[PDB]
């Protein structure tokens, strides 16, 4: 690192590009001659023969080609010589390959026998590709070329569906620039702006190829964008290990070699080298050298050269002449036309009566286009981009079929079409270049291609290239064409901007990164071969042999150079590198390091349209463009006349890229030569550009500014002024018509307002009116709502309503619209909130819903401004003016609760010695916050309310109101709820050994399925649960007798009330409030919470006395709490997070050098890579294993316990990490180490803040965001897991203090610094959650009438902060009668929903009373939309398959991920299932489900995730399923209600009716039961009674398994069933029939069911029916619990007289094999 | 003599240099004085918000004077004060002299519960007396408007000091309010235009509170760059939103579209 230097890049830097000669001397093959002429000279090299043809070198036809790769060939019998010694090392090898061939060799198919077994690793059986499994990169130079490319790529594997496209080009939203596609032609510039946008969401992940075409273009200018490509790939491979496949093209060029080491490609292996010798067609080569000097002497002479040439090959052989300009291309072509006639010589290219004549005739005629019909006649042609294309096609279908003798085009035709001809002309060598402001000769790839056309392939027997140029290019030419023209780097000038664009991907963080990435670049291995000709002498080469101090020295001056112009933070003694928003700009919109640091100099707020122009016009990209004499007059008159003024004067090149800017929005066409085309270089690259300054200062508040670079985006890519009518951007319209409305001075606005009659009346043109008036409704349009929600005397939240007021068309808007939502403030001066919104055509009649938090200061501002700006459509805004004239804010929060210095209480005070027991050991005594309390808690009855800070020990005075329980009565009753399922098991496990371990007082869990949690009601004292497992319960509390009957009710984390599931935490504990009203002896609550802003009024809630309130705040925790907030500037989240990767180290070394450490990363993949970027760290300074307070080898009978790579080689060094991916096995094992102080570093991710059980002296949140799969947005933090996160940094009997570091981006910092350090204010969502809990209301009867509803209201949190914040719920009075309104249309149109899916029963609309369906929706906790979807599928011929797809579009499954990682994975499970689907696309939720259950039932083991996914849908598939069995048996059908009784024990235990009954025993195989049939064995009580003498063989099992065997067999239910039927005589038609039925378990079982396949563990349920089989009629049906005895009745009434069979069945719903059939007969009178 | 010979022409518009000048003019938005002197007093103090007063100079003109409605409230119970709450422009064109405004006066509801302070314009020069045709203006408003009080209404001028901004608020006098509708004369020294016509009001700038602006709906308030559309009996509607710059784009549509055939 030490002694570096400071090198001059530009002095390095071959200025002439691909024009650079570096061999210094040129030898021509055998029979080159020269002749000197008219003042010019000619070259002349002969056609070289072909070699003959090697040993072992036959050509291979296509037959003997791989099988599955010959549909791919279709059309070719047998590969050239280059394809037939190359298909084994394409087809049948992954190496890297490196062909080298002259332009026409054949060099294409080699590429596509690559991709064609990259194709073939991805089949299946079914006989298609899986193409979500690969994708493949094609990069080619031309963008003309990879529009051929993709249609005939596309055309060659056409018979295997694969997607072959051009990029789309202008879409960073919805970037379906792959997914769709697998194969994708692009340029190299345009597969680098990809990958240097971070976030990996992208899909180069799955690039296992890529094709690298005319490699031979890093000689070029534009080589640097190759070696920046190949050099990201190869290094992405080292540390993802996953390999990808490099595949080169290249002509026959020297140094190949050293290319083929920049591949990674073994020269013994992948490096083909074919001279010119394999060329298909021998090629005679004519080089004329012009020594004149004179300008257009010089023109006539080269006008004299093209003329004498093409008469030699006239009438004989068509000529191709070639020139530079769209222009010159007719100049020419009459040119040696006119020179003909003047001597007569045209007879030979059309002879007598030729028959191509006439058709050449025939067609000038339906050309229709002036400039070619003049030269048609004659046998000539042009061809150029600026024609049509029916044109181009025409000119080259004529040219194909011999019919015209000279053709002048362009290099577009080269690449573009393959139309080869006998004799090619280059008609001069030099081109202007706009970026070089200057005239250039042509690059060396267009000088090979052009020529490449000379030969026919099968007509011609050679081809006749000539070359004329000038004489002192001869040398070049002759070089770049007979292999002797070197590939060389032309890096060095493009180093910086190429530097700092690993930098913001973060493939690079210092100078050592950025030498080995150096080390990839073709640069490296040119000055390793070859250090003398890089400016390296070969005395320091030694002195330095892997050239690491000339890298060094290289990066340290393209740092330099980066830091000076604020795109990176260059930290010289360390080489660190820190990446900056202007850094990452000038990265993604692809901008010069020079050019966005004007942009940081110029840049202001108050920046004038006048100046802006000027900051473009600065732009270093036009570094080279100057004024020319010629060209001042013309600009003259330009300057006087723009509509933005121009500073500066003539005489600066500044002023002259404004004009041109100007003239190309107003569509001017001007004239010099170089003008135009510096005026299309200028205006092509101003799109990014511009692009770029409005992202600058879009990210920086600045309004004004951004109204004025967006709208120039826009005036640039739409061609127009604002001035002008937004209906010009219809390009279907006549262009006058709108010129006679413009200047007609009327708004635009207006015309929304007036029959299409008006409109023609008003532009005086009654020729067109509905077609203005349907493109005005077709311009985009936007209607705003808004619904303020004031959060805080601070703090506002804004929902923001958008209707779409435009009527869409697929062929004017697209797949999707997009717009900006902008939130200005008073002045319109700063952006308070700026989002990004986008219409897709799919929801384009649909209101669009957007939330959002802004400051308000409380002298209340006049207005907010909320602008919804298109973001293409130019004069497409709508305004809304937010006014806070009537907005009503809360009121001021009052003051904590003051905390007494109070005297420490010991646990002296409990008095009780068992008590006393479980504390002593401990702790000494209580933090003051559990003192304050001990005596309203522990001493009285009253309700307590506790809001205390995350850690302050709340769960403690939870134990203080349940050990007085036990005292006044030892068979007391409590139940404790807390809303996370992840705190409800360390609760349980932490209650479980002080409560049942210690006290012996039985403590349970809830389950979530009402199978057992009835249950553990009755014997458990101690009852955990979360809202929705007690809500279930409770519902029912007028008929459960344990449930009105608990002493202690205490709600812990009720502060989450406000989270998403809050409403149904609320629900629960105003029913507690009811029920302990509605009856004698209340039942005591305690409610725990962080600390409240409106504490009191959830004291009131709960009827919490003032003296029994203890709203305390988050000063008073009882170890302090030191809080930094950070924010960060970088607006992109993957550059975000790269940001804040070191300062994640240095907070650890900072605040907690020694002590234990937590970061919370916002995604699973985080995990691992920031606990790997933390090591690398420690590591930088030398400081390795720091994080390792253990000895290295006292934690492997730890560590090499788990399944995962990198988790073991992080822990060896100290620093763990945890994520869902990860086991149960893999987090227990971290957790404990890391409260073993072994490891100091554990990196956990957001999932897992609420299930942790492990506390750190210093809290890292790295972010506070993550992304979300479904809406494919980022979703911030909830308030919830933030407070959560910072909990855990508490360690009271460790440290002194506590330390939390949250970085965040910089517009959330103010946010949080509002909502962590003062208490936490929460509001009600019930009204938005109140159908379900309505409906429960009315089953039990709580709810009878209209009245009691709002009776019901009045119980809840939400209606008494309808008073002190009457906004929030749209309310716009606190007055009597304001209440009653707002709260009686919420139970007018709660009611009315209910009565719509009839659910319920409205009578003279006052009266409610339930039905069936309601009290099925009510009964098994289940949506009564799902409940109203099921009643109107379900069928009376419904099976288990219509079952299955009833069950899955349940409004409970539409909250799980699609993973399109996977659909694929899911498409062929689709084939998998025994039962195939009807109409299945699979972006829906619910076809998911459908393809994830029918995988379970077939015991098909999948993913981790997806069988955990399986875990939480099986966990509410019982009641779905029970819902069915309760509304198939109510209609009266039979078979589908079997059916669903069977799906519920195919569901516990993951089978099939048609699978066999032996499959639920432990331990058996899968295919055991091929042993059955050979043995006579069939149902499961065969096995019990197979003798135990003989059945110790056969099974082949391990006592072990024979051992579970009998457990299942001892408790698998076989139960005697006895049925009678009452009076059989006494039976009239019309009266009573009873049928009793005794059940005696025949059996003693313990526990519950056994089905290790389930996640829940249930009950034994069962049903008893009758029905008439034949006739598919339930007549009776009955739930019930069999523990030993029980006996049921089922009575119905009897149809007409006869016999009437009937069927008694005896169904399970865990068991298969079990349902006996009893039928019986009942004579009837 | 012509005998060497001659040369060509080049047009330069007046505005090109003026719009170049008027995109400076946040400068002088932080040097912004107020008059105090030995003018005694007369009444009703006016407090003026700094923002509107900074919005009203970037949206100026450093010659053509523009104009803006004064509409604004007093504290509850002190009513000894005037505090200007909102400045409203409307469809304008002005010279170097005066303010060409409509007859008809703002009408709208936000405006409703407040009550009409006057007006406020820019002026090229700092006169050390009101301009004789701003009593013109002035008292032919009161004539046709009874809503605006002689002891209530006053003028407000933001005098283009160079590199600064100084403002000097007036109230016209029985003596002005009639002669100021009596007046023919559109000159500089007209007849009848005596001192005794105004005297200097008290006007303080603050940030306690924040003022917003008014601007036509479907129109624009600048009229500079299309004098023939205007007409003295126009009629216009008003919304709650910021004016736009001197020479924003939508003031001046000929200078593009005449620019779009050359
Ligand atoms: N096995 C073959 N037999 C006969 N003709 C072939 C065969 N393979 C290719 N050709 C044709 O030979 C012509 C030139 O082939 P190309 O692959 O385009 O030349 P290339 O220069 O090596 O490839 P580039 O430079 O990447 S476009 C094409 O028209 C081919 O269709
Ligand atoms: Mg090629
Ligand atoms: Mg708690």
């Amino acid at each position: 690192l030490a002694p570096r230097q400071v090198l001059d890049l530009e002095d390095l830097v071959f200025t002439q590009g691909s024009h650079f000669m570096a061999n210094k001397r040129c030898q021509l093959p055998d029979g080159s001659f020269r002749r000197q002429r008219k003042g010019y000279e000619e070259v002349h090299v002969p056609a070289l023969k072909p070699k003959p043809f090697g040993s072992e070198e036959q050509l291979l036809p296509v037959e003997k080609l791989p099988k599955y790769a010959q549909a791919g060939f279709e059309g070719f019998k047998t590969l050239n010589r280059i394809q037939s010694k190359l298909y084994r090392a394409a087809l049948e090898t992954d190496e890297n390959l490196l062909l080298c061939a002259p332009t026409g060799a054949g060099k294409t198919n080699v590429a596509l026998m690559c991709m064609l077994r990259e194709i073939g690793k991805h089949i299946n059986m079914d006989g298609t590709i899986n193409v979500d499994d690969f994708k493949i990169i094609y990069i080619a130079p031309m963008r003309s070329l990879v529009q051929e490319m993709v249609g005939s790529f596309g055309k060659r594997l056409a018979t295997y569906g694969i997607t072959v496209a051009e990029l789309t080009g202008d879409h960073q939203l919805c970037k379906e620039e792959i997914s769709a596609t697998q194969i994708i032609v692009c340029t190299p510039e345009k597969w680098d702006i990809i990958t240097r946008k971070g976030g990996e969401r992208t899909y180069t992940q799955l690039v296992r190829l890529i094709i690298l075409d005319e490699i031979h273009l890093l000689h070029d200018d534009r080589g640097p964008v190759l070696e920046a490509l190949v050099a990201r790939a190869i290094r992405n491979i080292e540390m993802t290990q996953e390999d990808v496949r490099l595949i080169g093209l290249s002509a026959t060029l020297p140094n190949y070699e050293d290319v083929a080491t920049f591949l990674r490609v073994d020269p013994a292996k992948g490096l083909f080298y074919f001279d010119n010798s394999f060329r298909p067609v021998p090629l005679e080569q004519t080089y004329v050298g012009i020594t004149e000097k004179k300008a257009i002497k010089r023109f006539q002479i080269m006008n004299e050269i093209v003329y004498e040439k093409i008469m030699e090959h006239a009438g004989k052989n068509q000529v191709l002449v070639f020139v530079h300009s769209r222009k010159e291309t007719g100049k020419t072509a009459r040119a040696i036309r006119d020179m003909c006639l003047e001597k007569d010589t045209l007879g030979l290219f059309l002879r007598e009566g030729s028959a191509s004549t006439e058709v050449l005739r025939t067609e000038a005629e339906q050309c229709k286009n002036l400039e070619l019909k003049d030269l048609l006649p004659y046998g000539f042609a042009i061809h150029h981009a600026g024609m049509t294309r029916v044109d181009r096609t025409l000119v080259e279908d004529l040219f194909a079929d011999k019919h015209i003798q000279v053709l002048v085009s362009t290099a577009t035709l080269a690449w573009g079409v393959n139309l080869p001809a006998h004799t090619v002309i280059i008609k001069g060598t030099q081109v202007y270049s706009p970026e070089k402001g200057r005239w250039t000769e042509l690059g060396a790839l267009d000088i090979l291609q052009m020529l490449g056309r000379a030969g026919r392939p099968q007509y011609d027997t050679k081809g006749e290239g000539i070359l004329i140029t000038s004489h002192g290019e001869l040398q070049y030419y002759l070089s770049l064409l007979n292999q002797q023209l070197p590939i060389e780097s032309q890096m060095v000038s493009k180093l910086p901007d190429m530097l700092n664009a690993e930098i913001v991907l973060g493939n690079v963080q210092n100078a050592k990164d950025a030498v080995n990435w150096l080390g990839y670049a073709y640069l490296y291995i040119r000055m390793l071969r070859s250090p003398t000709l890089y400016g390296i002498s070969h005395d320091d080469l030694k002195g330095d042999p892997l050239l690491d101090q000339r890298r060094l020295d290289l990066v340290h001056t393209a740092a330099l150079m980066l830091d000076k112009n604020n795109l990176v933070k260059y930290d010289k003694k360390t080489g660190n590198f820190q990446v900056t928003e202007l850094g990452r700009i000038a990265s993604h919109y692809y901008i010069t390091n020079d050019t966005v640091q004007t942009y940081n100099q110029l840049l202001k707020p108050t920046l004038s349209e006048i100046e802006l122009f000027r900051v473009f016009s600065l732009s270093s990209e036009f570094k080279n463009i100057t004024v020319r004499e010629e060209e001042k007059l013309e600009l003259q008159k330009l300057l006087e006349r723009v509509p933005i003024p121009v500073k500066e004067s003539i005489e600066e090149p500044s002023a002259k890229i404004n004009v041109l800017l100007q003239a190309f929005i107003s569509q001017l066409k001007l004239e010099g030569f170089a003008l135009m085309a510096d005026m299309v270089y200028v205006t092509q690259s101003a799109g990014r550009l511009m692009r770029a300054i409005f992202e600058i200062v879009l990210n920086r508040g600045w309004a004004q500014l951004t109204d004025k670079t967006l709208n120039l985006c826009k005036m640039i890519d739409k061609r127009m002024w604002q001035s002008m009518c937004p209906l010009r951007q219809f390009r279907k319209l006549p262009e006058e018509v709108v010129k006679k409305i413009e200047k007609k001075n009327f708004p635009f606005e207006r015309l929304y307002d007036l029959n299409h009659n008006e409109i023609g009346e008003l532009i005086r043109m009654p020729k067109m009116g509905k077609t203005i008036h349907k493109y005005v409704h077709l311009f985009p349009k936007l209607e705003l709502s808004v619904h303020l929600q004031p959060i805080t005397r601070s703090t506002l939240k804004v929902e923001l309503t958008i209707t779409p007021d435009f009527q869409w068309d697929e062929k004017v808007h697209g797949s999707s619209e997009a717009f900006w939502i902008l939130v200005e403030d008073v002045d319109s001066e700063v952006i308070l909130h700026h989002e990004y919104f986008l219409l897709k055509a799919k929801y384009a009649q649909d209101e669009h819903l957007i939330t959002f938090f802004v400051p308000v200061f409380e002298p209340l501002p006049p207005q907010y401004f909320i602008r919804v700006v298109s973001d293409r459509w130019l004069s497409c805004e709508t305004q809304l003016p937010v006014s806070f004239r009537h907005l009503i804010l809360p009121e001021k929060y009052p003051p904590p609760t003051e905390l007494l210095d109070l005297q420490p209480l010991p646990v002296s005070a409990l008095r009780n010695s068992a008590f006393e027991s479980l504390y002593q050991d401990k702790f000494p005594f209580f933090n003051p916050i559990q003192t304050q309390v001990f005596n309203t808690v522990y001493n009285s009855d009253d309700n307590v309310f506790v809001g205390a800070p995350t850690g302050s020990g709340k769960t403690i005075c939870a134990e203080f109101a349940i050990l007085r329980m036990l005292l006044q009565s030892s068979e007391g009753r409590c139940v404790y709820i807390t809303p996370m399922e992840a705190l409800a098991e360390q609760v349980y496990m932490d209650w479980y050994e002080k409560f049942q371990d210690r006290l012996n007082k039985k403590v349970v869990l809830l389950t979530g399925e009402t199978s057992t949690d009835l249950k553990l009601l009755g014997k458990g004292n101690i009852i955990i649960s979360t809202p929705e497992k007690w809500d279930i319960l409770s519902r029912r509390w007028k008929q459960r007798k344990n449930v009105q009957n608990i002493n202690l009710f205490v709600v812990d984390e009720v502060h989450l009330i406000g989270g998403e599931n809050g409403p149904v935490l609320e629900v629960i504990c105003s029913r507690m409030r009811y029920i302990s009203s509605q009856i004698e002896r209340p039942i005591r609550i305690v409610a725990l919470s962080s600390s409240l802003s409106n504490a009191k009024d959830v004291a009131h809630w709960l009827g919490c006395s003032a003296t029994s309130t203890f709203n305390f705040h988050p000063n008073v925790r009882p170890v302090p709490l030191e809080l930094h907030i950070q924010g960060f500037n970088i607006s992109h989240t993957q550059t975000r997070l790269l940001s804040m990767a070191k300062p994640v180290y240095h907070a650890i070394t900072k605040h907690s050098p020694k002590k234990p450490v937590i970061v919370f990363v916002p995604s699973r993949k985080q995990t691992r890579l920031t606990a790997i970027d933390i090591l690398t760290t420690c590591a930088a300074d030398i400081q390795r294993q720091r994080f390792l307070h253990c000895t290295e080898k006292d934690l492997i009978p730890y560590l090499e316990k788990l399944s995962d790579s990198t988790l073991k080689e992080t822990l060896l060094n100290g620093v763990g990490y945890l994520h869902e991916g990860l086991s149960p096995m893999e987090r227990r094992l971290v957790e404990q180490l890391f409260s073993s102080g072994a490891i100091q570093v554990v990196v956990a991710s957001r999932s897992l803040c609420w299930g942790m059980n492990v506390a750190a002296h210093l809290v890292i949140i790295m972010d506070t965001q993550y992304y979300n799969g479904k809406i494919h947005a980022y979703v911030d933090y909830p308030i919830y897991d933030v407070l959560q996160m910072v909990g855990h940094a508490n360690r009271p009997l460790q440290d002194d203090e506590g330390r939390c570091v949250i970085m965040c981006q910089g517009s959330k910092k103010d946010f949080f610094k509002k909502f962590l350090y003062e208490p936490l204010p929460v509001e009600s969502h019930l009204d938005h959650c109140m159908h379900d809990h309505f409906n429960a209301e009315i089953v039990t009867k709580t709810i009878e009438n209209k009245q009691d509803a709002v009776d019901y209201l009045t119980w809840t949190f939400l209606y008494r902060r309808m008073t002190q914040n009457p906004n929030y719920y749209n309310l716009q009075g606190i007055s009597h009668r304001h209440l009653s309104d707002h709260l009686s249309e919420l139970v007018e149109q709660t009611l009315s929903d209910l009565e719509q899916s009839k659910c319920i029963s409205i009578e003279d609309e006052m009266d409610v009373a339930p039905l069936n369906l309601g009290m099925i929706a009510a009964y098994y906790y289940i949506n009564y939309t799902t409940i109203e979807l099921f009643s109107m599928s379900l069928n009376a011929k419904t099976k288990v398959r219509g079952l299955i797809e009833i069950i899955s579009n349940a409004a409970e499954y539409e909250n799980i991920p699609i993973r399109h990682h996977e659909d694929n994975l899911l498409r062929q499970l689709a084939q998998k299932v025994p039962h195939k689907l009807n109409n299945p696309k699979f972006n829906d939720p619910h076809v998911k489900t459908n393809l994830l259950l029918q995988a379970h039932l077939s015991r098909m083991q999948l993913s981790a995730e997806l069988q955990s996914d399986t875990e939480e849908i099986l966990s509410k598939a019982i009641r779905l399923i029970q819902a069915c069995v309760d509304v198939l048996s109510s209609n009266g059908w039979l078979s589908p209600a079997l059916a669903a009784m069977e799906l519920a024990q195919m569901v516990t235990q993951a089978m099939w009716s048609k699978d066999s009954y032996l499959k639920q025993l432990p331990h058996f195989t899968s295919e055991h039961i091929k042993r059955c049939t050979d043995k006579g064995v069939e149902s499961v009580f065969d096995i019990m009674e197979m003798e135990d003498e003989e059945r110790n063989a056969l099974l082949q099992l391990t006592d072990s398994q024979i051992a579970d065997v009998a457990r299942f067999c001892n408790r698998y239910p076989n139960i005697e069933l006895s049925y009678e039927v009452v009076d059989k005589d006494s039976i009239r038609s019309g009266g009573p029939v009873v049928v009793l039925v005794q059940l005696e378990r025949e059996e003693e079982v313990t526990g519950p069911v056994i089905a290790p396949l389930f996640p829940q563990k249930r009950e034994e349920g069962w049903w008893v029916v009758i029905g008439d089989a034949k006739s598919n009629s339930l007549i009776s049906i009955k739930r019930l619990t069999l523990q030993q005895k029980a006996k049921v009745k089922l009575d119905f009434v009897a149809p007409a007289t006869g016999a009437h069979n009937y069927t008694l069945y005896f169904m399970s719903d865990a068991y298969m094999g079990c349902d006996q059939e009893y039928k019986f007969s009942v004579d009837v009178k | 003599p012509l005998g060497s010979m001659t040369q060509t022409f080049s047009s330069k518009t007046e505005w090109r240099v003026r719009a170049i000048s008027a995109a400076n003019l946040h400068l002088r938005t932080n040097h912004i004085y107020v008059s105090s002197d030995d003018i005694k007093e007369t009444g009703y103090t006016y407090i003026l918000p700094k923002n509107v007063l900074k919005k009203f100079i970037c949206i100026s003109d450093l010659r053509a004077q523009i104009a803006g409605y004064l509409y604004g409230v007093s504290p509850p119970d002190n009513p000894q004060v005037k505090e200007i709450r909102c400045i409203v422009m409307v469809p304008q064109w002005g010279t170097h002299q005066t303010v060409h405004l409509p007859g008809q006066l703002p009408q709208h509801e936000y405006l409703k519960e407040m009550e009409p302070l006057g007006w406020i314009h820019t002026q090229p020069n700092e006169s050390p007396q009101l301009s004789p045709q701003d009593v013109t203006t002035h008292a032919k408003i009161m004539a046709d408007n009874p809503s605006w009080d002689g002891e209530k209404t006053i003028i407000i001028t933001c005098s283009f000091t160079p590199g600064s901004c100084t403002l000097t608020a007036y109230k016209l006098t029985p003596s002005g309010y009639e002669w100021g509708r009596q007046n023919t004369d559109k000159g500089n020294n007209p007849k009848g235009y005596l001192p005794s016509h105004y005297e200097r009001v008290q006007m303080l700038l603050s940030d306690r509170f924040l003022g917003f602006f008014m601007v036509p709906a479907q129109s624009s308030w600048n009229y500079n760059f299309m004098g023939v559309r205007h007409d003295p009996n126009m009629k216009y509607e008003l919304q709650l939103a910021n004016p736009k710059e001197f020479y924003h784009e939508v003031h001046r549509p000929s200078h593009f579209l005449n620019f779009a055939l050359l």
